C-alpha cells in the first residue's frame, strides 16, 4: 500500500 | 460527453501502488511515470540508478536544465526522500499541449519511498504551496501550468479499481483511470456533482459532518470525524480514520457483518481473506456514507461505498483461484484521509477556482447488481462549521 506529506 | 478525449484513460496502476500519468522533463524530452499524488505538492522525480526504478531523470542530459543549488527533505505519512531542487521544462503527453517549466526535485536520496513494481519513477503533488517543501516560497506544479497557460485553475481525477488482482504485465497493460487536467469531463460519471467546500489551501481539506453504517448513524461528535483535519489523497490506498472514529466505524462494521467471523488481523488491515471463486459475501457487509459539507447554508450531501470499495483485491498466497481481500479501512493518528479505495468510487473535481472538491458515482466503479455507489443529497445539517477541528 501507499501511505504518500508529513507538516 | 467526451469534452477531453486527449486525456481520458491517461492513467495506470491501483490502489495499493498509486496511479500515475506519463509525463516528460527535460530537453530533449525524458519520458517517466509520475505518481498522482494529491496529499502533497512536491514534484520530484528519481535522479539516480534505484533497484525499483527501470529510469530516471538525467540533468546533465537536459539542455534546458536549471540549477537553482538547494536541497530539500520531504517525509510522507510513510516513507521520505531527499534530494536536489532545480528548474526544466514538463509536458503531458496525455494532458493539454503545453510546455511550462516548473521546479522539479532530483531525488537522490529515499526510504521506503519507491515501490518495486508500480511501474512510476516519480510523484507529483498536486496540493498547495503552504505543505511544500523546503518552503512555500517553492511554487507547486499545477501553480506553475496555471499561470503560464490558459489552463483553467482545475483538475478531476477518476481513478478505476479493477475489482479483481492484477499482475505486472495486465497493471501495465490495463487502464487505471483518467485525470483529467483544466477541465470536467462528463462520460467519466453518472448522477449529479455535489460540491464540498475545501475549508483552506494546504490540503485538499474538507468537513466530514456524519457518518453512516448501513443507515446507522455512528453517532460520534463530528468533531472527532476531522481530527484533526480530513483530506483526499489520491496518494494514500486506504481511509483512514482516526483512532476513536477507526474503534467505533470498525466496531459497528463488525456488527454488521457478524453472520461470519473474521480475524483480528483482518480487521487490522494486515492479512486478507478469501473465498471460493466467485462467492465473495457483499451483501453481508454494509455500505458506508460520509456527509460532507455542503455550498448552501445547513445543506449537506453524502457518498456512500461499498465493501467492493473498502475491500481491497489480492491475489492469493497460494495464487489460487479464491477472491482475495484486505480490509482497505485503517486507523490514522494525522486525521481522515479519503484515499484511493473512497475515490475508485466516484469521480472527483478538485475545483481549486471556486475553491470546492465535487463528488459524483464513477462511471467505472465496480458494484453488483443489487447496489452502487452514490452521492446523494441535500440534507439539512446544522453547525457544520463546528464539526471543523480548529
Amino acid at each position: 500500500e501507499v501511505n504518500x506529506a508529513e507538516f | 460527453r467526451g469534452s477531453f478525449v486527449e486525456m481520458v484513460d491517461n492513467l495506470r496502476g491501483k490502489s495499493g501502488q498509486g496511479y500515475y500519468v506519463e509525463m516528460t522533463v527535460g530537453s530533449p524530452p525524458q519520458t517517466l511515470n509520475i505518481l498522482v499524488d494529491t496529499g502533497s505538492s512536491n514534484f520530484a522525480v528519481g535522479a539516480a540508478p534505484h533497484p525499483f526504478l527501470h529510469r530516471y531523470y538525467q540533468r546533465q542530459l537536459s539542455s534546458t536544465y536549471r540549477d537553482l543549488r538547494k536541497g530539500v527533505y520531504v517525509p510522507y505519512t510513510q516513507g521520505k526522500w531527499e534530494g536536489e531542487l532545480g528548474t526544466d521544462l514538463v509536458s503531458i503527453p496525455h494532458g493539454p499541449n503545453v510546455t511550462v517549466r516548473a521546479n522539479i526535485a532530483a531525488i537522490t536520496e529515499s526510504d521506503k519511498f519507491f515501490i518495486n513494481g508500480s511501474n512510476w519513477e516519480g510523484i507529483l503533488g498536486l496540493a498547495y504551496a503552504e505543505i511544500a517543501r523546503p518552503d512555500d516560497s517553492l511554487e507547486p506544479f499545477f501553480d506553475s501550468l496555471v499561470k503560464q497557460t490558459h489552463v483553467p485553475n482545475l483538475f478531476s481525477l477518476q481513478l478505476c479499481g479493477a475489482g479483481f488482482p492484477l499482475n505486472q504485465s495486465e497493471v501495465l497493460a490495463s487502464v487505471g483511470g483518467s485525470m483529467i487536467i483544466g477541465g470536467i469531463d462528463h462520460s467519466l460519471y453518472t448522477g449529479s456533482l455535489w460540491y464540498t467546500p475545501i475549508r483552506r489551501e494546504w490540503y485538499y481539506e474538507v468537513i466530514i459532518v456524519r457518518v453512516e453504517i448501513n443507515g446507522q448513524d455512528l453517532k460520534m461528535d463530528c468533531k472527532e470525524y476531522n481530527y484533526d483535519k480530513s483530506i483526499v489523497d489520491s496518494g494514500t490506498t486506504n481511509l483512514r480514520l482516526p483512532k476513536k472514529v477507526f474503534e467505533a466505524a470498525v466496531k459497528s462494521i463488525k456488527a454488521a457483518s457478524s453472520t461470519e467471523k473474521f480475524p483480528d488481523g483482518f480487521w487490522l488491515g494486515e492479512q486478507l481473506v478469501c473465498w471460493q471463486a466467485g462467492t465473495t459475501p457483499w451483501n453481508i457487509f454494509p455500505v458506508i456514507s460520509l456527509y460532507l459539507m455542503g455550498e448552501v447554508t445547513n445543506q449537506s450531501f453524502r457518498i456512500t461505498i461499498l465493501p467492493q470499495q473498502y475491500l481491497r483485491p489480492v491475489e492469493d498466497v497460494a495464487t489460487s483461484q479464491d477472491d482475495c481481500y484486505k480490509f482497505a479501512i485503517s486507523q490514522s493518528s494525522t486525521g481522515t484521509v479519503m484515499g484511493a479505495v473512497i475515490m475508485e468510487g466516484f469521480y472527483v473535481v478538485f475545483d481549486r477556482a471556486r475553491k470546492r472538491i465535487g463528488f459524483a458515482v464513477s462511471a467505472c466503479h465496480v458494484h453488483d447488481e443489487f447496489r452502487t455507489a452514490a452521492v446523494e443529497g441535500p440534507f439539512v445539517t446544522l453547525d457544520m462549521e463546528d464539526c471543523g477541528y480548529n
